[PDB]
């Protein structure tokens, strides 16, 4: 049964006209002095708590004059409006009163607009904020995303003040959860301090209850001496209690101790012939090989970046549009390093190909990337904004490059091309001259490694390495990769083990491809044998895959089942 | 907060329901009460104001409907059945709409029944399914159907409201129903209609 939409909307607008001038209104909303005068039937359409306000034969139901409490003026004016023309104007500070008074109204469909609004907002600065909220309001699934979200930025910062009042049973779901992200158990155990600490002896009975969620390795050192320091003056029923206490509860490590310095692939050569290409992982220490989540439908042509924080973002990429058939989309996405998925977040202004997604104070910066523009400024450079999540233009480029690289050193942007090199200065956005290379090579990767740029190969690639100093500001030669000859090695410079290695992949005349990894000196100009990737764990990848640093979990992610 | 606030917040709430309870509904101002019963469910009990609900209708209910049905067995027994049922049936609606609302995140949480089908289940566990209001109802309804059969006009409407009554009281299709009416009256027209197939064929032939 299909509806007529025409009359639908001259319905709606004839609706919208008639409370804007105030004609049928038999019920009005006394809030703290504001007449609302409105219908009791369009309040239908839109709550589903005046059912009990007015279908039901109390007082209220007679009343024609309701004094209604523990509300806002503005949130009920917005949902009356919604109810009545359909404008939503969800802004950045009201939604949690909007929350509250959907709540207390009971309207699903607010409820359902502003629960997906606050799932897309979730972030740093509000993650613990918005764990309370959940908690407050029974909102499981953004309950759930919160959880997860507030454990990792938690772990990461850890510092934030509405932490310390926080309900006990949040706290105990919080701290004795397998998804936090640490690098040590001691930072988990000083925070639980700190918010016991916070308090009066009000935290003495939740503290029987938030060391019953660590681990015992911190149960009988340090931290226990303290605690009886802030004990109770002659409360003897909680150090002895503690005393032959930490006994159960059964020692184990926990997962954020498992992320290892990993290279990470996008675009490999699919295994099965179904699928266009896939991503993978090699493994330095577990010498394996883990597979990755597909790239969002199938993204290809994108380019990866890591924040020192350690997150994955992809930006730009092209779609096979529904034989040569791909179409640009400018779609943003996040990997979750623990549920093996890629989040959507906000898409960007312009679609790219190929862009150089570079991370800087905290902003993704995708330098060009074959816009759709194509006008006078054919750069369109444009960072990232991790706390507002939004898009921000930034100073153009001052000359056009085409297959280019970019890299951070020293606070600045290096964007390198065949033969030109400028650096972008944050603080003032300007670009700035640097130095000339001797050499026309592209088609290359770069690696910043200290306050060094390290350019490997460039044009198949070859093996020739320019290095150039940021305090010196000049490209000088180290030396040459030695490669077997009449070979076409896939260069890949990366950063790995506080030192500067390389993934180059040669191929021989009639045989296939050989994958091995080399150590570059520093000091002695030289590349060394650092380890042989054996082809029985790795096979061929392609030739339009890329490479990146990173740390992830062997837990989380599945050995990929595949022949040698 | 403290249990003395909780404590007189329960015990206004409860002085409510019983002022309600005893015909003094519609002319009663609850909002404040409701928002404090909210309070409630929200301090550490999350199902503190379901569980005051679920006793105090089961209380009443056996304090009034069930010593009214069982005083009234034999004169106007359906009548003042049906009556008790409809009173009962607009507390419903009015506590039923606001409890129900509430029964909006004990669906999504608490996957409980909504507070009218509680006070269904209740109804029909204190007054319909008891020990000797059943009984006594089957066999006056298998009575007063028999005389209806036998010949001689009664009324009619009452068994609808009846049926109807007992409909609603299944809350969730003909299962309660439809045992409970056909069984007995199954049996019945069975044996009446076979004793009325061996007459007939004796005193009459097949023209």
């Amino acid at each position: 049964r299909q509806i007529n939409t025409e009359y639908a909307v001259s319905l709606l607008e004839q609706l919208k006209l008639f409370y804007e001038q105030q004609l049928f209104t038999d019920i009005v909303l006394i809030v703290e002095g504001t007449e609302f005068p409105c219908h009791k039937m369009v309040l239908a359409t839109c709550s589903s708590y005046f059912r009990a306000m007015f279908m039901s034969g109390l007082s209220e139901s007679k009343q024609t004059h309701v004094h209604l409490r523990n509300v806002d003026a503005a949130t009920l004016q917005i949902i009356i409006t919604y109810a009545y023309t359909g404008n939503l104007a969800m802004n950045d500070s009201t939604v949690e009163q909007l929350y509250e008074t959907a709540c207390f109204l009971q309207v699903e469909d607010v409820l359902q607009r502003c629960r997906e609004y606050l799932i897309k907002k979730i972030n740093a600065e509000n993650c613990v904020r918005l764990l309370s909220f959940a908690d407050l309001f029974s909102c499981e699934e953004l309950k759930q995303s919160a959880k997860r979200m507030v454990e990792h930025k938690f772990t990461a910062v850890y510092h934030q003040d509405a932490f310390m009042q926080l309900s006990h049973d949040l706290l105990i779901d919080i701290l004795s959860s397998d998804n936090l992200n640490v690098e040590k158990e001691e930072t988990v155990r000083e925070a639980a301090m700190l918010w016991l600490e916070y308090n009066t002896e009000s935290r003495s009975q939740y503290l029987s209850s938030v060391l019953s969620q660590i681990r015992i390795d911190a149960l009988s050192e340090v931290t226990q001496r303290a605690w009886f320091q802030g004990l109770p003056p002659n409360d003897k029923s909680v150090v002895v209690q503690g005393l032959y206490k930490d006994m159960p509860k059964f020692f184990k490590p926990r997962l954020g101790m498992t992320k290892e310095e990993m290279m990470i692939f996008i675009e490999a050569s699919s295994e099965n012939p179904c699928s266009l290409y896939s991503s993978v992982c090699y493994s330095p220490q577990a010498e394996k090989v883990y597979k990755l989540c597909s790239p969002p439908a199938d993204l290809h042509k994108v380019g990866t970046v890591v924040t020192p924080d350690n997150d994955i973002y992809i930006a730009g990429g092209q779609v096979p549009l529904k034989q040569t058939a791909f179409r640009t989309v400018n779609c943003f996405y996040w990997f979750d390093a623990q549920q093996n998925t890629w989040f959507p977040k906000t898409p960007m202004l312009f679609v790219r190909i190929k862009p150089s997604l570079v991370c800087c104070e905290g902003y993704i910066y995708a330098i060009g990337g074959d816009s759709v523009g194509g006008e006078l400024n054919r750069r369109t450079v444009e960072r990232y904004d991790t706390e507002k999540d939004e898009w921000t233009m930034v100073s153009p480029l001052p000359c056009a490059w085409q297959w280019s690289a970019a890299v951070v050193v020293h606070d600045c942007i290096y964007v390198m091309t065949l033969n030109l090199m400028y650096c972008y200065f944050p603080r003032s956005d300007s670009w700035v001259e640097m130095a000339m290379r001797q050499t026309s090579r592209s088609f290359a990767s770069a690696a910043a490694f200290g306050d060094k740029i390290f350019y490997i190969g460039g044009l198949g690639s070859s093996v020739t390495v320019e290095i150039y100093d940021v305090n010196k500001n000049e490209w000088k030669m180290a030396a040459n990769i030695p490669a077997k000859r009449y070979s076409d090695p896939c260069v890949r410079a990366v950063v790995i083990s506080n030192s500067l290695c390389v993934f180059m992949r040669e191929t021989h005349l009639n045989e296939r491809a050989k994958y091995v990894t080399y150590q570059y000196d520093l000091e002695l100009d030289r590349w060394s044998l650092r380890q042989h990737i054996s082809e029985r764990v790795l096979w061929d990848l392609g030739r339009d895959f890329r490479c990146t640093v990173g740390k992830l979990y062997p837990s989380c992610l599945e050995e990929s089942p595949w022949k040698p | 907060m403290d249990e003395k606030y909780v404590n007189s917040i329960w015990d206004l709430l409860k002085n409510a329901i019983q002022e309600i309870q005893r015909k003094n509904n519609s002319g009663l101002s609850f909002e404040e009460l409701y928002r404090n019963a909210y309070t409630m469910v929200l301090h550490k009990h999350g199902e503190k104001l379901y569980t005051g609900l679920r006793e105090v209708v089961t209380e009443h209910l056996i304090n009034k409907v069930r010593e009214d049905v069982l005083n009234s067995l034999n004169n106007n027994f359906l009548q003042t059945l049906n009556q008790a049922w409809n009173d009962h049936q607009t507390a419903m609606v009015m506590i039923r709409d606001i409890l129900m609302y509430m029964d909006r995140v004990y669906v999504q949480q608490n996957n409980v029944e909504n507070v009218y089908n509680l006070g269904l289940i209740i109804f029909r566990d204190q007054v319909v399914r008891y020990g000797c209001i059943r009984d006594h109802l089957r066999q006056t309804l298998l009575d007063m159907i028999a005389r209806e059969r036998k010949g001689e006009v009664v009324d009619r409407g009452a068994i609808r409201n009846a049926c109807q009554m007992l409909m609603i009281l299944g809350l969730e299709g003909r299962s309660v129903y439809e045992e409970d009416f056909e069984a007995p009256f199954l049996e019945m027209s069975a044996e009446f209609f076979q004793m009325e197939s061996q007459k007939f064929l004796a005193e009459n032939s097949a023209s």
